RNA sequence: AUGGUGAA
RNA sequence: GUUUGACCUCAAAUCAGGUAGGAGUACCCGCUGAACUUAAGCAUAUCAAUAAGCGGAGGAAAAGAAACCAACCGGGAUUGCCUUAGUAACGGCGAGUGAAGCGGCAAAAGCUCAAAUUUGAAAUCUGGUACCUUCGGUGCCCGAGUUGUAAUUUGGAGAGGG
């Protein structure tokens, strides 16, 4: 069947997302993101990672987290 | 080069094994029931063929468990849909009159 | 490189 | 339970967190011997799912291989040979190094009693499984010989060498066709 | 003046080698790794700041489909076709009804590259055929 | 240096606080083996010839962790010289978010002593008695001042 | 070419 | 508290309980692996994904219950044969190379874990000892185990309750 969000594995993602920080590529793309753009932020997570929709979706993840953050 | 010289003995070893499994499998025919189904393909569509074993929702229409159906050699297929209209009427049709065929000895 | 961490998931107990 | 959180946690490899552990415990793989047996797993919740249960036989072992044949497949077969009487079930990376990497495999004794009275696991003391790393049995071996369902391997699905015969042989029935 | 910019899985060698120097000689055109669908492979022109964009599609795994369309609003058509600055030839059959009227129009600034691109050499090298002789839409160029 | 998640660990209970958690801990300690087996055979004996739910502490990783996220555990330790250090990296971070009061002892040997095993990495407590829930309640609000408010700034120290 | 032998 | 105890890591024992070397090798599972030889030619094509070389098993082995095949009104594990077919497909399209679904036959048993707290009672197991009705049955002890032994369960769901 389909992937059920299942709350409690959605909590404990999040719960890791703040325990684990940010890997030195992810503090790179988020420095950028705040200081050069998503524009160029997709291009480098492109660049870093494979098809262009996984880049997308990382942004947007960390575009939910630096919100989140204040 | 390989030549099938042993065709009548393999033929005569099968026999043979068949006819000793009935030694153990004597008041069951050995075999499982197996439905009646459509070949996939454009060709064959007309014609019709056995299937490996009844779907769940045929066996739930016969009125028998599918735990129990497998014991009395009724064949359940893990992933078979029906999706044919007839061919499960077809199919539950046959289980009844195979239901209504079976003499089972109590568990003594 | 060297920044402290932030809290902003931990901030809100659950209820 | 805990494991759901130990698997999130290892799916962030590249987390900033982890990368001191690594660190630390490529380091000490270094001071250590090349090959070593573990007092226990580094990393429970992939042998758990791996099938690693913390009753006795359960030996866990530590080798490491230079980077650059499958490596996997190659410590298992090292570890077999050095470990003979012990049988290779499956190994699972753990650290990585700029020349080393390090994999952690999971081995089962035949010989012990806890094994060979239960049920759920005494298949392993089977002669045929006898070191199965050296038959490329293991999930990495399997991979590795192309045997998967479809037609996408159909160059290997059922072994290159097995069906090379089948298809190079010539077949003649008593009643010539 | 004149600037412009442009943009499945599993392929052997002959196709690898298929769509080898485009990119080389369509230095407007950049080299991406491939994206299976359609409608969002559209948008990637606003990270490059393109004005045309291009998307393939795979079909009856033997085909293969080279799309061509502007990113916003462009009409769409397809066909399955089997750094020095060239020079487009031309056929008179482009100029008889819109359904190549436009497409020659598009062409123009779709695949000639800009004469002052980036990558934009002075001197011109070769020269191409392009044409539509026998209704079909397959050129040798030298 | 360290990441800022670790060195968390290293700021843990002091010696009057941690004395007073082992005493209260002391007091709840779970039925041995020899205990279990006295007290089963000497129930079948009485029954042969012709009470409400044990109050224990709770120590196995999982069944702790499972008392967590679910607010029935009211403490729980944690120990700072576990070997695999991933699996307690978060519990901290989630009993935080969780709001369940924790206190971090030094030494996994000095936490299995409380429940008669080598080691187990980790104990809380769920029930608990009326002569020990005021001492608990008061052990629980001393903990606060003692550790999260004296560790505001934990995030730094890399 | 593969596998081996012994030596001014 | 200058003592003492919990542990964790690794050694020591012609201490107890245990297993491997080798041989054989037609077939099986993997690694390495050429040349004579050929179209008019040797890097793909071909001898050859072969012999020899290396490692590990059985009477059979591997594989085996899909991130399958298909596009039809759909089949529903792996394996062997005929057919599909010398076809699709590859190759100075030639010389030559060379697949698979569907169909028919042989036989059809499907299953076990990780991922939910037993928590109102580590209830699990090895080893030692003492007895018996000895491929094993039980009283007692130690150790393994809480960084997880015990109820189901691998999506055809499953579980807590009425």
């Amino acid at each position: 069947k389909k992937g059920a969000a299942s709350n409690r594995t959605k909590f404990v993602r999040s719960l890791v997302r703040e325990i684990a920080g940010l890997s030195p590529y992810e503090r790179r793309l988020i420095d950028l993101i705040r200081n050069s753009g998503e524009k160029r932020a997709r291009k480098v997570a492109k660049k870093r990672l494979g098809s262009f929709t996984r880049a997308k979706a990382k942004v947007e993840e960390m575009n939910n987290i630096i919100a989140a953050s204040r | 080069v390989k030549v099938h010289f042993d065709q009548a003995g393999k033929k005569v070893s099968r026999r043979n094994a068949r006819a000793t499994r009935a030694a153990k499998i004597a008041p069951r025919p050995l075999d499982l029931l197996r439905p009646v189904v459509r070949a996939p393909t454009v060709k064959y569509n007309r014609k019709v063929r056995a299937g490996r074993g009844f779907t769940l929702a045929e066996v739930k229409a016969a009125g028998l468990t599918a735990a129990y159906a497998r014991t009395i050699g009724i064949a359940v297929d893990h992933r078979r849909q029906n999706r044919n209209q007839e061919i499960f009427d077809a199919n539950v049709q046959r289980l009844k009159e195979y239901q209504s065929k079976i003499i089972v000895f109590p568990r003594n | 490189p060297y920044e402290p961490l932030i809290d902003w998931f931990t901030r809100h107990e659950e209820v | 339970g805990a494991y759901k959180y130990l698997e999130e946690l290892q799916r962030k490899k590249q987390s900033d967190v982890l990368r001191f552990l690594q660190r630390v415990r490529v380091w000490e793989y270094r001071q250590k011997n090349v090959i070593h047996r573990a007092a226990r797993p580094t990393r429970p919740d992939k042998a758990r799912r791996l099938g690693y249960k913390a009753k006795q036989g359960f030996v866990i072992y530590r080798v490491r291989v230079r980077r650059g044949r499958s490596l996997r497949a190659t410590a298992e077969e090292r570890v077999g040979r050095r470990a003979a009487n012990l049988r290779v079930l499956n190994s699972y990376w753990v650290n990585q190094d700029s020349t080393y990497k390090y994999f952690e495999v999971i081995l089962v004794d035949p010989q012990h009693k806890a094994i060979r009275r239960d049920a759920r696991y005494n298949w392993i003391c089977d002669p045929v499984h006898k070191h199965r790393e050296a038959r490329g049995l293991t999930a990495t071996g399997k991979k590795s010989r192309g045997i998967n369902k479809g037609h996408k391997f159909n160059n290997t699905k059922a072994g290159r060498r097995k069906t090379w015969k089948r298809q190079n042989t010539l077949s003649l029935w008593r009643y010539r066709k | 003046m004149n600037k412009q910019r442009t943009l499945s899985r599993g392929v052997n060698y002959r196709h690898r080698h298929l769509i080898q120097d485009l990119s080389g000689l369509l230095p407007h055109s950049r080299k991406e790794p491939k994206l299976d669908t359609l409608q969002q492979l559209n948008e990637i022109a606003e990270l490059y700041n393109c004005n045309n964009v291009l998307f393939f599609e795979a079909r009856k795994h033997q085909d293969l489909y080279l799309w061509l369309s502007k990113p916003p609003n462009g009409p769409t058509i397809k066909f399955y076709i089997q750094g020095s600055r060239p020079v487009l030839s031309f056929d008179q059959r482009f100029e008889s009804s819109p359904h190549y009227q436009l497409i020659k129009e598009l062409l123009v600034h779709n695949f000639g590259v800009p004469p002052n691109a980036r990558k934009s050499k002075p001197f011109i090298d070769h020269v191409m055929s392009f044409s539509i002789v026998d209704d079909k839409i397959w050129v040798r160029t030298y | 240096k360290v990441p800022p998640t670790i060195a968390q660990f290293q700021y843990t209970l002091d010696r009057n606080t941690a004395a007073e958690t082992f005493k209260l801990f002391n007091k709840y300690r779970p039925e041995t083996a020899a205990e279990k087996k006295e007290r089963l055979t000497k129930e079948a004996a009485a029954v042969a010839e012709g009470s409400p739910k044990p109050y224990a502490v709770k120590y196995g990783l999982n069944h702790v962790v499972a008392l967590i996220e679910n607010k029935k555990a009211k403490l729980v330790l944690i120990a700072n010289d576990v070997d695999p250090i991933e699996l307690v990296v978060f519990l901290p971070a989630l009993c935080k978010k969780m709001g369940v009061p924790y206190a971090i002892v030094k030494g996994k040997a000095r936490l299995g002593t409380l429940v008669n095993q080598k080691t187990s990495a980790v104990a809380a407590l769920t029930e608990v008695r009326a002569e020990d829930e005021a001492a608990l309640a008061k052990l629980v609000s001393t903990i606060d001042a003692n550790f999260a408010d004296k560790y505001d700034e934990v995030k730094k120290h890399w």
